[PDB]
RNA sequence: GCUAAACCUAGCCCCAAACCCACUCCACCUUACUACCAGACAACCUUAGCCAAACCAUUUACCCAAAUAAAGUAUAGGCGAUA
RNA sequence: GCUACCUAAGAACAGCUAAAAGAGCACACCCGUCUAUGUAGCAAAAUAGUGGGAAGAUUUAUAGGUAGAGGCGACAAACCUA
RNA sequence: CCUCCGCAUAAGCCUGCGUCAGAUUAAAACACUGAACUGACAAUUAACAGCCCAAUAUCUACAAUCAACCAACAAGUCAUUAUUACCCUCACUGUCAACCCAACACAGGCAUGCUCAUAAGGAAAGGUUAAAAAAAGUAAAAGGAACUCGGCAAAUCUUACCCC
């Protein structure tokens, strides 16, 4: 019911809510995928009802009565989600032996740059996409000085970067 | 800027001092008090 | 979900499932007048009705009978130090309109606290200072200025 | 008679004439986009 | 609770997310940075909660048990010893309520202190062959302890009761996983009985 | 700030000679 | 001149611009002939949720729990404790053949199934 | 106003520093050294100045001639169009011609 | 005595050494930052001019092998500026 | 995205006299004859009055096209972002 | 007292006189507290409008103008059929404002519909005095262009001739 967008009516303006220990990785590892999902539906109206607290008091302008109750419920959800990530990608490299799984392919744009492209699950072959092949995997070399530039201002960048580093340290050195 | 002018004010106390019981705008101010003094020398 | 790629569904395929949703949504206090069976939520931008519909029916099981959306504009008018503009986000708020003839009101969370425990940390201090402020307001205008301490 | 109101805005002129499209439909475009580059822009295009 | 500080700026015996450290240095200041002596993690013995000796300042000689610990700066804070006075309850009428409060100290000016005698002494870290790895006093050669302070999560775990949302330790620990190689899916999927029939098909990624 | 002493040396001359004379001592 | 700064979004061009940019939410049918909208019933995501009625686990933990080291899972690890010792049984037992590793967990091709792996036919 | 109303922090100079105390030792190599090494071979810097004074076209026509090769973009344009103004400068322009 | 004044250190420069960068999820060549559809077009080419020749009309160093020396020599050139 | 010309697909033109009309009076609308003010002005070309046209070779919204050794021009050496 | 305004849509712009607090300060061409503002909070809810369509052949001589007589030229703004394929449905986006282009809270510029003076919308005078010079008007004896380069301007309604 809606009542479950809100906490306990005796904690209403209470000012406190002792409670904590957000999930630990580990902790969820333990579990099995089923009670992963109930107690991911769990954190999920859990969470719904800070945010409802939160937005509520900041309406009201005061201050929320225990904030790290949501930080707590984030941060377990993350884990909950990061437990079932590896245990999806250890399955996937055990059957197909792969990562990332949103195949791609390295390429190389329009801007002489390499970039990771994914792929998008089209319906029809990439030879008679239209919109597909107007985009331009190449360089027409007009860029390579553009390229050289680039480089040159990043070797500018690091060196200035590393010369600063000298000078501290000297001045450490000077006074240690 | 390698070695710029630092004691520029005591070269204009030294024009300035002779200008002291001048009238307006030349007992203070160097460009007006340098050409008053020169006169007056 | 959200930030997601959803499986490209053809003609004949199965049924598009989410197992473990990325949506969070707040129920919010409306600013204006509402209709008693209408209940109004914020919601993440890649929500739609249909979502929240589902959301509402499954995780809350709240019998919902009309969804409306729209997308409210954050300013972009602030400008920091430096000048340059600060943008508070756009968001999505959803009216929802219950079905069976139920009514909300949006509760009243913040009164009423009544609590007295003991102190040490604050509540000490707090002692120390209605102390203080209490003992040492006996000022004298009959005085003109001499200081009331010595007992001569 | 009056001449400072030369600007008549409307979005598809704008994104037609200056659009990241436009840019890059021409290697001049590209070159022109790699110069915003180059110099670190905030907005490379319209 | 995740805020990114200026890359110099003035670590100032108030928190960073302090209101009185935000009116302090606020986003548009720069100011010229405090260079400290570099400590790797490794090497820094005094803990928030032993007692140290005060080398020199205002009182020289006096023993005292470190209150705070800024890191950033090199800075203990001695309780109530190394302190000037100021008042807190201000008014436009009245203001009175004076009271000590201590003054950041570096690290050379402290030095850590043994129970046996109750005297000055040197630290060098050295690793027992136990596996753990504590303080050895220098001159007379003693373990002194990590002192023990309370934490900063802001309780006491002995009188520390469930609360109505908080899982008890038998059900939290109690080991509901048995490896498969079936995904999360499949096994909500029969575990809720959900029957799907028809095929996924060939789809173009590209 | 500009490298040197002889000039902050002279100004520093000036302004105790200056305090002096606004200030004599007994 | 415009604003070059500010994100382009659904508010700001002229009315076919207007309709056509979108929030980001995802689509769940087609248009027809009268600008119908066909929903597809299969093109909406169903919300998978389970029983709670029975379910003992709170979303916060008792602070009297204990530490436990990290150990993040790997495959080596999944095949260790789900594979090896079935395999080892049948093994000793001298049933184990290398030709078919079907039974014992493994399959040849993703294709033939419906949440297939390495492509990621499934949502979340 | 122009002058610092303080004493400029003071300054102290180490003249028994390692560097101080070792300045100009083994220079004179060639000399007392069967004239295995040049003194000119203990100078450490650019690799177009080393052993080699010049003027200051001499300089940068010397830098492009050794070093232009794997030079910056813009550094390499901005030698090329100081050796053309300086060439220039120093071939049309000024008194005693 | 107001307005003011003053301040060191953010950083930067020139060298040396060393060959340097870039997918957490999602989106981005269409009106970029847009989940999802049937004509598949496609790049490869001698710079010029200012300026100098006291005008200008042939001509006028500038190109990517460590240095140095041969040597500003042989040569070229309105045989002249210069190369 | 001003402006010159063009292309596509649009819109506007009261009332009276209607000779039939690149006709007349006359609004809206387009232009800018003369005067006065203004001249760091409301305005980097405006205001008030007075005027030319106003069913046409008219005015006008939208999108597109032609560009500088050029474009466009009912040739003013006009216009092509003051 | 004014209204040659206004209300919508389009285009443009993008929270830009809604609430609360600070108003000690800060922009208000001065002020109260709100158009030349600071922070927080809140709102624009689709039916209106955008966002469309399965192929392969095939069809499509007769304007509009009350479309009826008549009358034209510059000759025009709207249509299918045959066979195959197809039984799921109401998603997404715009929706605020005293607003845009002119460096401005600029006597300028700005498409269409609707009433063409209103049921919309607004205020020329900070207070005083009653000099000159200046600007905009009103009235003027007798005369009536004697003015002036010129009947410019103003007031009255105007004949005849010439050049191009
Ligand atoms: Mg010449
Ligand atoms: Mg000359
Ligand atoms: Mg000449
Ligand atoms: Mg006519
Ligand atoms: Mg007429
Ligand atoms: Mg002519
Ligand atoms: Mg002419
Ligand atoms: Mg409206
Ligand atoms: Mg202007
Ligand atoms: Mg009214
Ligand atoms: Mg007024
Ligand atoms: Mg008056
Ligand atoms: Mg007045
Ligand atoms: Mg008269
Ligand atoms: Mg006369
Ligand atoms: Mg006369
Ligand atoms: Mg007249």
């Amino acid at each position: 019911g809606l009542e479950e967008f809100f906490d306990d009516p005796k904690n209403w303006g209470q000012e406190k809510v002792k409670s904590g220990a957000a999930w630990t990785c580990q902790q969820l590892r333990n579990k099995s995928n089923e009670d992963l999902h109930k107690l991911w539906y769990v954190l999920l109206k859990e969470r719904n009802m800070l945010l409802t607290l939160e937005q509520e008091a900041k309406r009201q302008r005061l201050p929320m009565p225990s904030p790290e109750r949501l930080d707590k419920v984030v941060d377990s959800m993350d884990a909950l989600d990061k437990v079932v990530q590896e245990r999806e990608d250890a399955l996937r490299l055990l059957q197909t032996g792969q990562e990332r799984a949103r195949p791609g392919a390295w390429r190389r744009d329009i801007f002489g740059r390499i970039i990771w492209h994914k792929f998008k699950q089209w319906v029809i072959p990439w030879h008679l996409n239209k919109r597909y092949n107007r985009k331009r995997f190449f360089a027409l070399p007009y860029v390579d000085h553009f390229l050289r530039l680039e480089r040159e201002k990043r070797a500018r960048i690091k060196a200035r970067k590393e010369n600063l580093e000298r000078k501290k340290a000297k001045i450490l050195l000077k006074k240690f | 800027l390698r070695n710029r002018v630092t004691d520029r004010y005591f070269r204009i106390q030294e024009v300035l001092k002779h200008a002291r019981h001048f009238r307006g705008r030349k007992n203070r101010c160097y460009r007006l008090a340098v050409r008053t003094v020169i006169r007056a020398f | 979900a959200r930030n997601v790629v959803y499986p490209l569904y053809r003609l004949g395929g199965p049924q598009l499932r989410v197992f473990r949703t990325n949506f969070f949504i707040q129920l919010v206090r409306p600013g204006v007048a509402q209709p008693e069976d209408t209940v109004q939520f914020r919601i993440p931008m890649e929500m739609t009705r249909v979502d929240l519909r589902n959301y509402l029916e499954g995780i809350y099981n709240v019998p919902v009978a009309a969804v409306r959306t729209r997308v409210q504009h954050g300013s972009n008018k602030r400008r920091d130090h430096r000048n340059v503009r600060i943008k508070k986000p756009d968001y999505k708020v959803a009216y929802v309109q219950l079905a069976h003839g139920q009514t909300f009101t949006f509760p009243d969370l913040f009164p009423e606290k009544d609590e007295s425990p003991e102190g040490s940390a604050a509540d000490d201090l707090y002692s120390m200072l209605e102390e203080e402020r209490q003992q040492r307001q006996s000022s004298d205008p009959r005085r003109g200025g001499v200081p009331s301490w010595f007992g001569l | 008679k009056a001449r400072g109101n030369e600007y008549q805005p409307s979005n598809i002129k704008r994104k037609n004439k200056h659009g990241w499209v436009r840019r890059l439909s021409t290697p001049a475009g590209v070159q022109v986009i790699l110069r915003r580059m180059l110099k670190g822009r905030k907005s490379l295009s319209h | 609770s995740k805020v990114t500080l200026p890359p110099h700026y003035r670590y100032g015996m108030s928190p960073p997310g302090s209101v009185a450290d935000k009116r302090k240095n606020p986003p548009w200041i720069r100011r010229r940075p405090v260079v400290v002596e570099p400590i790797s993690d490794e090497d820094w013995y005094l803990f928030c909660g032993d007692t140290v000796e005060i080398l020199e300042g205002k009182d020289a000689g006096k023993q005292g048990k470190v209150v705070q610990v800024i890191r950033q700066r090199n800075w203990v804070v001695v309780g109530g010893l190394n302190t000037h006075y100021r008042y807190i309850g201000k008014t436009m009428d009245y203001r009175g309520t004076m009271i000590p409060s201590e003054a950041p100290l570096l690290h050379r000016q402290v030095k850590l202190v043994d129970p046996m005698d109750r005297k000055p002494t040197e630290i060098e870290w050295r690793f027992t062959e136990a596996g753990e790895r504590v303080r050895v006093s220098t001159r007379s050669g003693r373990i002194i302890p990590k002192p023990e302070f309370p934490r900063a999560d802001g309780i006491v775990p002995e009188t520390w009761i469930d609360g109505p949302k908080d899982t008890s330790v038998e059900d939290a620990l109690e080991r509901t996983y048995v490896p498969c190689l079936k995904t999360l899916q499949e096994e909500v999927m029969e575990a809720m009985g959900i029957k799907e029939t028809r095929k996924y098909k060939k789809v173009y990624w590209y | 700030v500009k490298k040197g002493f002889r000039a902050a040396f002279r100004f520093q001359k000036e302004l105790e000679r200056q305090r002096l004379l606004r200030c004599p001592p007994p | 001149g415009a604003d070059r700064m500010s994100k382009w979004t659904s508010k700001r061009g002229p009315r076919s611009f207007r309709g056509r940019k979108g929030r980001g939410a995802k689509g769940i049918g087609f248009l027809t002939s009268g600008w119908r909208f066909v929903q597809i019933k299969e093109m909406v995501p169903e919300f998978v949720v389970p029983d709670l009625t029975g379910f003992k686990l709170k979303p916060y933990v008792s602070y009297l729990a204990p530490e436990s080291e990290e150990t993040p899972l790997t495959a080596a690890q999944l095949f260790s404790e789900a594979v090896a010792p079935a395999i080892e049984k049948d093994f000793k037992d001298g049933t184990f053949d290398p030709d078919n590793l079907e039974k014992y967990g493994f399959e040849p091709t993703q294709e033939g199934k419906l949440f297939q792996l390495y492509p990621r036919n499934f949502l979340r | 106003i122009g002058i610092r109303l303080t004493l400029p922090p003071p300054k102290v100079v180490d003249r028994w520093n390692e560097k101080r105390a070792m300045f100009g030792v083994y220079d004179n190599i060639g000399i007392l050294g069967n004239f295995e090494k040049h003194p000119k071979e203990l100078i450490r810097g650019p690799i177009w100045l080393r052993g080699w004074k010049g003027n200051e076209l001499q300089r940068c026509i010397r830098k492009r001639k050794m070093v232009g090769s794997r030079m910056f973009a813009d550094d390499l344009h901005n030698l090329n169009k100081r050796i053309r103004y300086l060439y220039k400068h120093f071939n049309r322009h000024g008194k005693f011609r």
